[PDB]
């Protein structure tokens, strides 16, 4: 579930576009986690958030795009 | 305002000759503001149309040309 979402961010990116809509909210309680500061803690890859910002915020609002992570 | 847009334009990134190329096809209306509306009519897209079917046209009859791709 992290891999299914550390991905999405930072390909389709949805938060960043779309939003998972209102069934499968079990997508849609990922908005709260990407939000946590300890989020890809088993995905190996703790620079995903990181990377998700080079991506997408340079779009828009950089760090418009940090209130939804930090 | 024309400046506040091209503070806009170095993010959402366009190359920045062209940016102030669009300050000046804007319209420079009311001293130094921009509506976006007006600001979409190039209609034009026709033009362009036809040019991707040209490209593709060639990407599909005449692949691999390098200078082409």
């Amino acid at each position: 579930r992290e891999k299914e979402l550390a991905r999405k961010l930072e390909f389709d990116g949805l938060y960043i576009t779309e939003q998972p809509g209102d069934d499968d909210v079990k997508g849609q309680w990922d908005r709260l986690v990407l939000n946590t500061p300890s989020f890809p803690s088993n995905y190996w890859d703790k620079f995903v958030k990181r990377k998700v910002l080079d991506k997408h915020g340079d779009i828009f609002g950089r760090e418009r795009i940090a209130e939804l992570l930090g | 305002s024309k400046k506040d847009f091209q503070k806009a334009m170095d993010s959402q990134q366009f190359t920045g000759p062209e940016i102030q190329f669009l300050l000046s096809c804007s319209e420079a209306d009311e001293n130094e503001m921009i509506n976006f509306e007006e600001f979409a009519n190039r209609p034009a897209r026709d033009i362009g149309f036809n040019v991707a079917v040209l490209l593709t046209n060639l990407s599909e009859h005449v692949p691999h040309d390098p200078r082409l791709r």
